């Protein structure tokens, strides 16, 4: 008698199991609004504790000009990342070119700028229906007369009167002394570059704190009585899944043996108790009378 | 004061299940028969008996055990935080009308961050009348609230019968809370019984904490002459505090999977034997 | 790309659920992006012959 190898039956199909998609992060809600923050005091929304979404590009905002600068848009649901910042405001279409790292303009001068090591996604979409007011809206004020310049992640809310030529202003608005705030036309009859455009900027840390945010987890339906390559929430492996009677306690989520080999699991979404029976692992022995004359083997 | 925790501080850190076997595992358990601090939510109304205002700041060194023998249902929440200030982010727990309002909203933690319950006249039942806990900048990076709006006071003055046990432990910011609700009968001290401590939630906010305090209610009805903090005569419960320590213990599961009995590995010689042998019973040798 | 092979496929990539036939636009850009090089740029963007 001899021994050669193992009868390792190849797993037939792969199945991933994860709980319900119970939580969602209202990206659609924050995309559109009747009113939005001024470019001066841009909205620094703190996104966390919610499951991100990358459903499709042409969404309610249609994603006119989209670019994930430092991260892969494809694996947004797959990439796991935390502490999202939604730095969003309202600008003009011609000002949309002022999003890339180091881009200059009035927004970068006095309203908003973006760093040179960005790792988020910038979306600037034409607000020709969201913000466009048939008579033109000027309430999206922008600062244009200020001595110094602003760096990214810095939001300004003050209205200190500009001093030109170091001419003392006693709160007087006149020659070489203007009000730092000004207003945008944003008329519907304007051109495409002059159309109102809204920008949402998604910046986030790469695993600095515990990952509160992580993308959705698709859950293919389980199939029993086969050598399934299973990947549940906690573990991955190969085995044949069978219904059982083990009364897993509601908090208990796994089951093991004396020699710490995971064999019993609970369904992620529903309350089902599965036993992971092994697949065939028998040594493929061979018996033979002898090499010569008779070549018969078993 | 100082009390003997007979067998408290046993729970399930691993979600796995083992039937009718034993397992030696190391985790921040509470050492058995250790010193336990007894705090006395009692309203001794004698002219020479001071109002027992048992609410100091307690150290959150490694992980805080907590037992509450409450039948008046007054002791409510847990105040967390390293600096306990609005500058450094912190954590606060409150249980109002069976609603956990966990928040990272680090409010002002001045000497009266407490609840107050009063027996109202518009409705003939003790209705909440004081929320003096929060007034500060919110700036909340986290807000979880479950909202079952019920009430289960069932206040009794003679015999303690409801015991709620909680262990709060931090591991890489996955702040885990383990809970147990037990109908008890002992009034003097903790019963010499064995009870597991199932987890409730692992809030993954990752907040840096060193300080720990407790939250109760202080207002009273109108029959008592005076005001809330001057006259209070319905706080009639007690609680005990112990501190977990890094230890390796042994757990004896059953067929169902409930922890029936634990064995410390570093208590006593026989304890060490039952530890190293991997056996709940050992013969002579 | 697998090691030790050079693949030059001029075809524009296909993303955004739309087969783009040589049309530059949204979700389809020319896959051979050009190096952003200013003559005597910063150290991180000075071309190196390798
Ligand atoms: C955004 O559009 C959706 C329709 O998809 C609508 O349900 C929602 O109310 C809108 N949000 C606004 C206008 O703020
Ligand atoms: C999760 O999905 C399962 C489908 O297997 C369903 O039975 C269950 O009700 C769902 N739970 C929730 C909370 O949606
Ligand atoms: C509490 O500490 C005191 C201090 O010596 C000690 O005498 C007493 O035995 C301790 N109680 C315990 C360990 O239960
Ligand atoms: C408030 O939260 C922001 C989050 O961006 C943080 O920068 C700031 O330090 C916090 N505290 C105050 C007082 O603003
Ligand atoms: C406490 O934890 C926070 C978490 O971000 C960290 O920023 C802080 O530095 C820690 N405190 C100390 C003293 O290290
Ligand atoms: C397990 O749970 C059942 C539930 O009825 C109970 O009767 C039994 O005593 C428990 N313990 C064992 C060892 O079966």
């Amino acid at each position: 008698i001899y021994q050669t190898s193992n009868f390792r039956v190849q797993p037939t199909e792969s199945i991933v199991r994860f709980p319900n998609i119970t939580n969602l992060c209202p990206f659609g809600e924050v995309f559109n609004a009747t009113r939005f923050a001024s470019v001066y005091a841009w909205n620094r929304k703190r996104i966390s504790n919610c499951v991100a979404d990358y459903s499709v590009l042409y969404n309610s905002a249609s994603f006119s000009t989209f670019k994930c600068y430092g991260v892969s848009p494809t694996k947004l649901n797959d990439l796991c990342f935390t502490n999202v910042y939604a730095d969003s405001f309202v600008i003009r279409g011609d000002e949309v070119r002022q999003i890339a790292p180091g881009q200059t303009g009035k927004i970068a001068d006095y309203n908003y700028k973006l760093p040179d090591d960005f790792t988020g996604c910038v979306i600037a979409w034409n607000s020709n229906n969201l913000d466009s007011k048939v008579g033109g809206n000027y309430n999206y004020l922008y600062r244009l007369f200020r001595k110094s310049n602003l760096k990214p992640f810095e939001r300004d809310i003050s209205t200190e009167i500009y001093q030109a030529g170091s001419t003392p202003c006693n709160g007087v608005e006149g020659f070489n002394c203007y009000f730092p705030l000004q207003s945008y036309g944003f008329q519907p009859t304007n051109g495409v570059g002059y159309q109102p455009y809204r920008v949402v900027v998604l910046s986030f840390e790469l695993l600095h704190a515990p990952a509160t945010v992580c993308g959705p987890k698709k859950s293919t339906n389980l199939v029993k009585n086969k050598c399934v390559n299973f990947n549940f929430n906690g573990l991955t492996g190969t085995g044949v899944l069978t219904e059982s009677n083990k009364k897993f306690l509601p908090f208990q989520q796994f089951g093991r043996d004396i020699a710490d080999t995971t064999d019993a699991v609970r369904d992620p979404q529903t309350l089902e108790i599965l036993d992971i029976t092994p697949c065939s692992f028998g040594g493929v022995s061979v018996i033979t009378p002898g090499t010569n004359t008779s070549n018969q083997v078993a | 004061a100082y009390t003997n925790s007979f067998t408290r501080g046993v729970y399930y850190p691993d979600k796995v299940f083992r039937s009718s076997v034993l397992h030696s595992t190391q985790d921040l358990f509470l050492p058995f028969f250790s010193n336990v601090t007894w705090f006395h939510a009692i309203h001794v109304s004698g002219t020479n008996g001071t109002k027992r205002f048992d609410n100091p700041v307690l150290p959150f060194n490694d992980g805080v055990y907590f037992a509450s023998t409450e039948k008046s249902n007054i002791i409510r929440g847990w105040i967390f935080g390293t600096t306990l200030d609005s500058k450094t982010q912190s954590l606060l727990i409150v249980n109002n009308a069976t609603n956990v309002v966990i928040k990272v909203c680090e409010f002002q933690f001045c000497n009266d961050p407490f609840l107050g319950v009063y027996y109202h006249k518009n409705n003939k039942s003790w209705m909440e009348s004081e929320f003096r806990v929060y007034s500060s900048a919110n700036n909340c990076t986290f807000e979880y609230v479950s909202q079952p709006f019920l009430m289960d006071l069932e206040g009794k003055q003679g015999n303690f019968k409801n015991l709620r046990e909680f262990v709060f432990k931090n591991i890489d910011g996955y702040f885990k809370i383990y809970s147990k609700h037990t109908p008890i009968n002992l009034v003097r001290d903790l019963p010499q019984g064995f009870s597991a401590l199932e987890p409730l939630v692992d809030l993954p906010i990752g907040i840096n904490i060193t300080r720990f305090q407790t939250l109760l209610a202080l207002h009273r009805s109108y029959l008592t002459p005076g005001d809330s903090s001057s006259g209070w005569t319905a706080g009639a419960a007690a609680y005990y505090v112990g501190y977990l320590q890094p230890r390796t213990f042994l757990l004896k599961y059953n067929e169902n999977g409930t922890i029936t009995d634990a064995v410390d590995c570093a208590l006593d010689p026989l304890s060490e034997t039952k530890c190293t042998l991997k056996s709940f019973t050992v013969e002579k040798g």
